[PDB]
């Protein structure tokens, strides 16, 4: 019924952010007012194409 | 030779012995107690209602931190 496609693993590299739920936490509230945009364009990609796929960049 | 020597009342006699019964009332009235009961009720909404408002505002802005690091 036809081949699901994925990306390869160089494609899925990145930097991780490699700080704990507790300084995500502290940090939230300013994060989520300085960080907006990125996050939300995200959000809008991710709710509208409904595949993680086509939302990577 | 001596006097006739007798276990006997006391000259004149014994003090009252009390036989009647002894219940004293030794209560408030029922008005009190229930206004006692009402206004601790009362107080404690008061409390309850205070706390429960913060805890609420609170729990929103947890949910606001989480909302902010789900992307």
């Amino acid at each position: 019924p036809g081949i699901v496609e994925l990306p390869t693993l160089e494609d899925l590299k990145v930097q991780e952010v490699k700080v704990s739920s507790s300084v995500l936490k502290a940090a939230a509230h300013h994060y989520g007012a300085q960080c907006d945009k990125p996050n939300k364009e995200f959000m809008l990609c991710r709710w509208e194409e409904k595949d993680p796929r086509r939302c990577l960049e | 030779a001596s006097k006739v020597k007798q276990d006997m009342p006391p000259p004149g006699g014994y003090g009252p012995i009390d036989y009647k019964r002894n219940l004293p009332r030794r209560g408030l009235s029922g008005y009190s107690m229930f206004a006692v009961g009402i206004g601790t009720l009362l107080f404690g909404y008061w409390s309850m209602m205070k706390w429960n408002r913060e805890r609420r505002r609170l729990q929103i802005e947890d949910f606001e931190a989480r909302i902010a690091l789900m992307p």
